[PDB]
């Protein structure tokens, strides 16, 4: 027989990661922060390596445990956006009569909605192929093109906007809510860059996580679009 | 230090006597180059699929999970008795060998960076390309705008080519290089 | 069981590359001296040699037929040991529910060691009480202080070892007549002729008996690039 | 060979048509000095030599180029500034 | 989940494609495809945009035309 | 379905609480001995009596759940199952079609009208002298 | 029935097509299968994130009793000397970090004029 | 022109120049278009799954050009954004407690300019250049550079 | 295959919630008697009268609001020094002739 | 009734003895099933046979 769980006795990434966090506080140059971020990325990858190596234990509950962890993380991301919506709507009584130019409801909203919908369709096709034990090379490069356009559009919008964060709480909330969504789009790039075909298929937690996360980002933008643009 | 470090090899005889295993490559047993084999067959070099040659070097990974199984003894190259038993390992590889071991321990991190940098370079190019250009005329005088509201506010939709040329001339006047540039006619 | 993961490819069959190359010694090794891989191929080579000889099957007794395929004839001792093994394995990830324990029929608590923690929850319905945990050690008839339910520890122990499927086989299975390599050759020629190999394990096995790389195409079969 | 679930439709073994001598690993057996891997030919381990060599070269080029820019070129806000951030030619300051 | 039969009642096979001969009209083919893959996805997908579009474009009459003709001052 | 559930959508291990309906009850049946008739007093307990593999039905359930994992061909599900598996995918695709062919045309029409008349076609025209497009979603005014 | 090479002959029309059409059909088929898919095959095989996770891990023995390193050794050190070397390298940075961290405290302490506590009132 | 085919056949042929329609109507053509490793699993697919996958795939790819057209128009719109009236500094507008330095804690470039206030930075970079300190950007006319989306 | 939520849960609880919100709001308006006619205009009576005068032609077209008030702030005094409504109207008239 | 009807393990056969789905990048071979059904015969038809 064997123990139900193969215990993990020792770990040293925790110390390294925690020290990396402290380096952000104790920096005397923003250049150190940039290089420190690479270290954090490296060590987080090692932690992800340990999760993949745990497959050797053949434990049925490992998939379930990680899936429910992601559910909790998703909830935290939703509640973080709720706080920004809370901040935005608290000062609702002070909006729409101040001498600032709010965003148009015709151009930005439509193309972004169309663009992000295509992103969902690409990920949906990836899920379908994952169900069918099949792969299509071009799909990943469609995501990169999709992400390239999103970055190009958002950069221009910020640069050409004629109002600034210090003009009103409305502008601050607009910029902040849009940035928060962008950061979650960038986190999606971090995840999707490693998409590959793995032959153990439906016992791979990465596929279900990516599908859930991409759907969350897109639905959040619908709420943002209704609140700010429409 | 040890013989293995001096003469690195993959899966030769007398591994225990040589003192160390310097290769992370695991598996083999393919009848042809790039064919079906055993083990995962991953390494820094000589694996996967050559883009330059358009040929497969090793087969798809054969995981020890449900989808695969163990590797026959004929083709096992990382003997755990030599792979582990790390007592005295730093003397068997020396300082330089210690440096190589540290670099090779981060193959997982290296693979991610290769797949992660290029899109960031694309995003960075957008910023660099735009930063070179002079900024667009974001705002103008409050009163002058309203005295010609229709032309300025609706000019773009009615005729974007003439409107674009008009913007260029204003930028030339604003930054004082109108006489130095020839704006094409529209 | 529900707590096991997906069947691996090896759970069905092993690759021929795992066949021991010294087949002549493999077929002469006693069962107690054969490892997991050696035992697997001994049974498969000997089992398929008898099954691929149709003309001899009808005259072969079930005892001999079971021996050739490596199947163990069941008896009360072996059945008892195997049954308690499966019960132990099932309880690893399943609930422990059964009839109320009494002196005549104590609750059986399988264990490998000398001790295992148990809880008593009383009887059914109103007789059910709060969990009362106790350490069930070997050699004592335990009596719950609340409901008077009787528990007993059953140890899966045998001669300095704990019961396992292989241990049961070695203890009770008896090696029969030594396998004759002539049968391997005779069946090999029956199903393998003129480049057609419908009996491939025997083809490899016969090649190993003749050394290695003697039969047609075996040199190319054993040559690998990595 | 690969998985046991992939097989030819017609099970046929080619009758050797060439006279090529058998490779040593094709006839090798397990030996006390080689308990594992006797079926696979020995190969050079390039990763042990190339990885540290390539890493050193990239670091040297990376650091050397960074040092050269900050020394040969005039002071500037960023590397791109020091290369293209100067005033137009003929603009006296 | 309530077990229930498959509601598709159209043709199950058109036959081998032979340069597009002996095949139904295009509109009938579109109807068959949606029957095969389910109308529930069509209605669900289009429901949101139809509701939003009708509400916005209804204002052309409800908000613009009626208001001009109905202002007591 | 996307999400994994131990009870119903258990694709990680493929465990099923009951056998297929194809098998005759004699061959295999669901593990239910709730209807067992009272045991005669003269019968004696030989086995543990503990719920587990000693019961024939549970043993066959465990055996089948392991041996079903290799099958010669696919067990084709009906179109209802296949529809449900990609319900979200199909609906998102139709949502994209609706955006292109329904939202796009009238949004383009509104902007063109706005160009000529200073306000969207679904808005009351102002008489207060303020300039600009004004609101878009009229019913939220 | 004549079987053409896959992707080279259309089934939509009895006419194979004109020279330009045939060139486009044949060459797209070649570009996809033998030129564009090089990139995909290269990324899938030579740069697999999951393969890189098992790099340096011992082969899995078919004999079940020869894999005891799975539970005898913690997963963080399945890589032998590589995993230990990576751990040892970060250990060397402990004291360099302390000096670096101590400098930051000095920097803040100085910038707040806390060293002039006695000189201020002398 | 070719009279060996109907008009419908000709239209279908050209829409099939990349083989999309042929793969849709032939299972054999579809599976052979897969790479060998994945063709191994093709036998298990039902026709409902195969054609449904293509439908989702074709709708996505066919819609990508439309999104590209929208994005290009968006880039052109931003490339020639009309100027807007200068904001009157109202009661609660442009309030500052400290300079903007979070981007450059040590260098403190353009402390008075906001993080993405390009025109303010341009004039600030000009001062630094006039002080013999190089800075990158804002020097090339927009119509003389590539990818500006501002050309006539 | 076992279901946890309503078979049409997403559409049911989105459109259903919107319907209930809309119907509740109408009920609330009826109870309090709130006027439901929509006005998109500012209600400053004096300003609306001036706008009507411009529409009638009593006040020349394109005349700024600060040109019509009895108190001007400093910024408006700056603009009044450069204001020429007559010139603006002539320029617009010239544009119309060129267009036609 | 598990995994959408896809078995975890199944047999695949190839007509060419020297065929390797990982080494070759050809586009003519059609894999067969355990019963020998070619892959371009869909399962809803082959399962009825
Ligand atoms: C006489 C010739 C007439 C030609 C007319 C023009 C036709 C152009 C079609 C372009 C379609 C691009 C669609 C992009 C989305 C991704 C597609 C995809 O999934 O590809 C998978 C495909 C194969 O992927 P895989 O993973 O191997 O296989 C996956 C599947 O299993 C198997 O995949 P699959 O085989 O099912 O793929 C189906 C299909 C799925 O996608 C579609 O079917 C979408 C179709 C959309 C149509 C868009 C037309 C745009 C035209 C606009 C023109 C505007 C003019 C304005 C004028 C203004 C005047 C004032 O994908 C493709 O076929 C993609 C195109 C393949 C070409 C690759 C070679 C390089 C480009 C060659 C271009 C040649 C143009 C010649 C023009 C001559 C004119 C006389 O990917 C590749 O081949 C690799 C990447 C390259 C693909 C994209 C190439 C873009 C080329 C654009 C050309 C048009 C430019 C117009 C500019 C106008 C400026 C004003
Ligand atoms: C035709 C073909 C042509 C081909 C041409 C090819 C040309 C190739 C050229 C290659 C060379 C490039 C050189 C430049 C590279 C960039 C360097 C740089 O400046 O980066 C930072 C740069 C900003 O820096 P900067 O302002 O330029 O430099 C200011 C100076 O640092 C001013 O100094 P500061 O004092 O203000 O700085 C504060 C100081 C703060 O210093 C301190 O606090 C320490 C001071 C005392 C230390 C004394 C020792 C005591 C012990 C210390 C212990 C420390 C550790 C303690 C524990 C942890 C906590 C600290 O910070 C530092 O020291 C900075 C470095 C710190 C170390 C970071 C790690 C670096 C490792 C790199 C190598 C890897 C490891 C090697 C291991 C070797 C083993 C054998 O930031 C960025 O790069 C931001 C943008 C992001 C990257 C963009 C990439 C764009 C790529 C464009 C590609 C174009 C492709 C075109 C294709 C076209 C196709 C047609
Ligand atoms: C007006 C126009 C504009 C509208 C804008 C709308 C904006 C919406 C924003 C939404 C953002 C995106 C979020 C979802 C992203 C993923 C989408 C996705 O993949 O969907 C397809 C996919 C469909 O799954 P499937 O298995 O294929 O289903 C097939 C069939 O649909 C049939 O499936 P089935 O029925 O057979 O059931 C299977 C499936 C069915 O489930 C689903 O499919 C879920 C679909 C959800 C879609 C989102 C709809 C909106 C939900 C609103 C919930 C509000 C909560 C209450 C807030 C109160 C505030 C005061 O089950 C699961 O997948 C289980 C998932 C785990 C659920 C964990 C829930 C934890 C929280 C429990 C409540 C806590 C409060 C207790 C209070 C009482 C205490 C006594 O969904 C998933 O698989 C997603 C599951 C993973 C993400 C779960 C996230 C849970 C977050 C919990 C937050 C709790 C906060 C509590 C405190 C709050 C107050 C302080
Ligand atoms: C004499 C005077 C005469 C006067 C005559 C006047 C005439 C007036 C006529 C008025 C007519 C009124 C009619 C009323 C009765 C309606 C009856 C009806 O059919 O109701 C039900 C009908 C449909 O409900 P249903 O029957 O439940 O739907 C059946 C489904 O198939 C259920 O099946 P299912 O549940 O399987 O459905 C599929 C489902 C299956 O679910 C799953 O597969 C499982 C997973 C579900 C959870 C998903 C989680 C998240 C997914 C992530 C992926 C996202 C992708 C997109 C990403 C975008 C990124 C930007 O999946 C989905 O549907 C969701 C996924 C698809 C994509 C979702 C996209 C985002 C949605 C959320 C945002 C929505 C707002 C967007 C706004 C725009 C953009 C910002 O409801 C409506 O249509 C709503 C009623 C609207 C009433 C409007 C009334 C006002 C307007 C009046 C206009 C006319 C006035 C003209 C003037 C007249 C003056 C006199
Ligand atoms: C912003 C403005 C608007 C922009 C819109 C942009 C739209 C982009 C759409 C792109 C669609 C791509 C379609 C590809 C079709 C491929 C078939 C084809 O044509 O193959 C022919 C042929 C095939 O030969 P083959 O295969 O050997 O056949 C021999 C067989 O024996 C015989 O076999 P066969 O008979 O089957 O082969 C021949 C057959 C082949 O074709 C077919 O039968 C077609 C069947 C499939 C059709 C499926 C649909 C295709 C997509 C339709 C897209 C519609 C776009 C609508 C846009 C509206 C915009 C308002 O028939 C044809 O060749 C007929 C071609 C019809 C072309 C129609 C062109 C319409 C242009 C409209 C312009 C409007 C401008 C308005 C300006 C307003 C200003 C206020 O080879 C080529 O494709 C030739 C390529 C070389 C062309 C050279 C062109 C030189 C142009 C010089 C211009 C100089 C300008 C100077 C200016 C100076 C100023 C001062
Ligand atoms: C015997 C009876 C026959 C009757 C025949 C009736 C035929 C009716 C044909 C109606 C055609 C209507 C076409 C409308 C197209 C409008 C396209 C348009 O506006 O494109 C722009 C817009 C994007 O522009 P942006 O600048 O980005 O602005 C919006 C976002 N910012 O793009 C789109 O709208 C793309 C979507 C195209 C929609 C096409 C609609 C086609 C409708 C055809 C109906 C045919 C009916 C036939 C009935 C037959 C009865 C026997
Ligand atoms: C190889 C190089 C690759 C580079 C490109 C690819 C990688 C890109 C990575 C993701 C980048 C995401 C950037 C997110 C921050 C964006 C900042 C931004 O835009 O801020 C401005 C925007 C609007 O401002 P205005 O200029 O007034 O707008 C007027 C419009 N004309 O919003 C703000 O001002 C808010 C700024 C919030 C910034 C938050 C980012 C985190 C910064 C943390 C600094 C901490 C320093 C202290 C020490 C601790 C170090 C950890
Ligand atoms: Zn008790």
């Amino acid at each position: 027989f064997e123990l139900n769980i193969n215990i993990i006795n020792y770990n040293y990434l925790g110390i390294i990661i925690t020290v990396i966090i402290s380096i952000y506080i104790y920096n005397n140059s923003n250049i150190i922060s940039v290089y420190n971020s690479n270290l954090l990325l490296i060590n987080i990858n090692i932690w992800m390596k340990y999760n993949i190596l745990d497959m050797l234990n053949l434990n049925v509950l490992d998939y379930k445990i990680l899936l429910w962890i992601v559910v909790i993380i998703i909830s935290n991301e939703i509640l973080l956006f709720v706080s920004f919506y809370w901040i935005y709507y608290h000062n609702y009584i002070n909006y729409y009569h101040v001498n600032i130019l709010i965003l148009n409801s015709y151009n930005i909203v439509y193309n972004n909605i169309i663009l992000l919908t295509l992103l969902s369709t690409i990920v949906n096709i990836k899920f379908y192929n994952y169900i069918l034990s099949y792969y299509k090379y071009i799909l990943s490069y469609l995501i990169y093109y999709n992400n390239y356009m999103f970055n190009n559009k958002i950069i221009l919008e910020y640069k050409n906007n004629s109002n600034y964060t210090n003009d009103s709480v409305y502008m601050t909330s607009y910029f902040y809510i849009i940035l928060l969504h962008y950061i979650h789009i960038y986190d999606s790039i971090i995840l999707i860059v490693v998409y590959n075909y793995v032959n153990y298929k439906n016992i791979n937690n990465y596929y279900i996580n990516i599908n859930i996360y991409y759907h969350l980002i897109e639905v959040l933008y619908i709420v943002i679009s209704i609140l700010l643009y429409l | 230090g040890c013989e293995a470090v001096k003469n690195p090899l993959i899966g030769g005889p007398n591994q225990k006597a040589r003192g160390a295993i310097t290769s992370g490559f695991a598996g083999g047993g393919a009848k042809r180059l790039g064919g079906k084999g055993y083990g995962i067959m991953a390494d820094w070099c000589d694996h996967g699929y050559s883009f330059t040659k358009g040929q497969a070097i090793t087969g798809m990974p054969h995981w020890p999970l449900w989808c695969g199984g163990g590797v026959p003894d004929k083709f096992i190259k990382i003997d755990p008795d030599v792979h582990f038993n790390l007592q005295g390992y730093r003397e068997r590889i020396g300082w330089y060998g210690f440096f190589t071991a540290f670099l090779q321990a981060n193959y997982h991190a290296f693979v991610y960076f290769v797949r992660f940098i290029p899109i960031n370079i694309a995003i960075f190019w957008i910023y660099v390309n735009e930063r070179q250009r002079e900024p667009q005329e974001n705002v103008m005088d409050h009163e002058e705008f309203f005295r010609d509201f229709d032309s300025i506010y609706l000019g773009q939709v009615f005729d974007h080519h003439r409107f674009a040329e008009w913007l260029a001339r204003r930028r030339a006047v604003k930054w004082g290089y109108a006489d130095q540039i020839h704006i094409p006619p529209v | 069981y529900r707590h096991w993961h997906r069947m691996s490819e090896d759970d069905w069959a092993l690759p021929l590359d795992s066949m021991p190359e010294d087949v002549k010694t493999l077929m002469a090794t006693p069962q107690t001296e054969r490892g997991f891989v050696e035992d697997y191929w001994y049974n498969r080579i000997r089992g398929e040699a008898t099954l691929l000889d149709p003309e001899a099957l009808p005259s072969k007794s079930y005892i001999a037929l079971a021996r050739d395929m490596g199947l163990q004839i069941v008896d009360e001792p072996s059945s008892h040991m195997m049954g308690l093994i499966e019960l132990y394995e099932y309880l690893r990830g399943a609930s422990f529910v059964g009839p109320f324990g009494t002196i005549e029929n104590p609750v059986l608590v399988p264990a490998v060691g000398q001790e295992r923690v148990v809880a008593c929850t009383g009887g059914v319905g109103d007789e059910e009480h709060f969990t009362l945990w106790f350490r069930c050690r070997e050699g004592f008839m335990y009596r719950c202080g609340e409901c008077d339910q009787i528990f007993m520890l059953v140890r899966l122990y045998y001669e300095d070892r704990y019961w396992t499927q292989t241990l049961v086989r070695d203890t009770f299975m008896s090696d029969g007549d030594m396998f004759d390599l002539k049968t391997l050759e005779r069946v090999h020629k029956m199903w393998n002729k003129d480049e057609m190999v419908r009996w491939e394990v025997g083809y490899w096995a016969q090649d190993y008996v003749l050394g290695k790389g003697v039969l047609p195409g075996m040199v190319e079969e054993h040559t690998r690039v990595n | 060979r690969g998985s046991v679930f992939q097989m030819p439709s017609t099970p046929v073994y080619p009758l050797t048509t060439t006279k090529k001598v058998a490779p040593p690993t094709a006839l090798a057996k397990r030996t006390p000095e080689q308990p594992f891997g006797w079926g696979s030919p020995v190969r050079e381990d390039r990763a042990w030599r190339v990885v540290p060599r390539n890493f050193i070269i990239l670091v040297i080029v990376y650091l050397s180029g960074w040092a050269a820019i900050k020394t040969m070129l005039p002071r500037g806000g960023s590397i791109l500034g020091q290369i293209y951030g100067g005033p137009p030619k003929g603009r006296l300051i | 989940h309530i077990p229930h039969p498959v509601k598709y009642v159209g043709p199950r096979r058109y036959g081998r494609y032979v340069y597009g001969m002996n095949r139904p009209p295009v509109l009938r083919q579109v109807k068959d495809w949606i029957d095969w893959t389910g109308w529930n996805s069509v209605f669900g997908g289009f429901s949101f945009q139809v509701a939003f579009g009708l509400m916005i474009v209804s204002g052309v009459y409800l908000n613009n035309y009626r208001a001009t003709h109905t202002l007591y001052y | 379905k996307h999400f994994f559930t131990d009870g119903a959508n258990d694709y990680v291990t493929g465990w099923e609480n009951t056998p297929p309906l194809k098998f005759p009850a004699s061959v295999m049946k669901p593990c239910d001995y709730s209807m067992t008739k009272p045991i005669p007093k003269h019968w004696k307990l030989r086995g543990s009596g503990i719920h587990g593999p000693e019961n024939t039905d549970l043993m066959k359930l465990v055996l089948w759940n392991r041996l079903k994992q290799k099958r010669p061909q696919r067990e084709v599900p009906n179109i209802n199952y296949l529809k449900d598996s990609i319900r979200l995918e199909l609906s998102v695709n139709w949502w994209l079609m609706s955006c292109i062919f329904l939202w796009g045309p009238w949004l383009h029409w509104g902007q063109e009208y706005q160009k000529v008349h200073e306000q969207p076609p679904w808005a009351m025209k102002r008489i207060d002298g303020l300039r600009g497009e004004g609101y878009f979603t009229w019913f939220l005014e | 029935v004549t079987r053409y090479p896959s992707g080279t002959r259309t089934i939509m029309s009895p006419y194979p097509g004109g020279p330009v059409y045939q060139w486009l059909r044949i060459n797209y088929n070649y570009f996809k299968r033998y030129q564009w898919r090089r990139v995909g095959r290269w990324q899938m095989r030579s740069w697999c994130y999951w393969k890189a996770a098992f790099y340096g891990v011992p082969e899995w023995n078919i004999d079940p009793t020869k894999n005891q390193w799975r539970w005898c050794v913690d997963p963080a050190w399945y890589g032998g000397m590589r995993d230990k070397a990576n751990m040892d390298m970060y250990r060397l940075m402990v004291y360099p970090f302390f000096g670096y961290a101590l400098l930051y405290l000095h920097s803040r302490f100085k910038q707040n004029d806390k060293y002039n506590v006695f000189a201020k009132w002398r | 022109i070719s009279t060996s085919e109907t008009l419908n056949q000709k239209i279908l042929r050209w829409l099939d120049v990349t083989g999309m329609l042929t793969r849709w109507h032939s299972r054999r053509e579809f599976i052979l278009d897969m790479d060998p490793y994945f063709r191994k699993n093709s036998g298990m697919w039902t026709e409902w799954e195969r054609k449904t996958l293509l439908f989702l795939f074709y709708c996505c790819t066919l819609a990508t050009p439309y999104s590209a057209y929208l994005d290009l128009q968006e880039l052109k719109h931003q490339g020639t954004k009309p100027p807007r009236p200068v904001s009157l500094e109202s009661r609660f507008m442009n309030q500052r407690r400290y300079d903007f330095t979070w981007m450059h804690p040590q260098d403190k470039f353009c402390s008075e300019c906001r993080p993405v206030e390009l025109e303010c930075k341009k004039m600030c970079f000009d001062r630094y250049r006039s002080m013999d300190y190089r800075m990158y950007g804002f020097q090339r006319p927009r119509i003389q550079t590539y990818y500006s989306f501002s050309t006539c | 295959g076992r279901r946890l939520l309503h078979g049409n849960y997403f559409t049911r609880y989105l459109f259903g919630s919107l319907a209930v919100i809309w119907i509740a709001e109408y009920a609330a308006a009826c109870q309090y008697g709130i006027p439901r006619h929509r006005n998109p205009n500012w209600m400053w009576s004096w300003w609306l009268e001036k706008q009507n005068q411009i529409k009638n032609g009593e006040i020349p077209a394109n005349t700024p609001g600060y040109a019509m008030v009895k108190w001007n702030n400093e910024a408006e005094q700056r603009w009044l020094k450069t204001l020429n409504v007559e010139a603006m109207n002539e320029e617009f008239a010239r544009r119309r002739e060129a267009y036609y | 009734a598990y995994n959408g009807g896809y078995p975890f393990h199944y047999v695949v056969q190839y007509d060419d003895p020297n065929y390797d789905c990982e080494a070759d990048f050809e586009f003519e071979e059609i894999p067969r099933d355990e019963f020998g059904v070619p892959a371009h015969i869909p399962p809803e038809l082959s399962t009825q046979i």
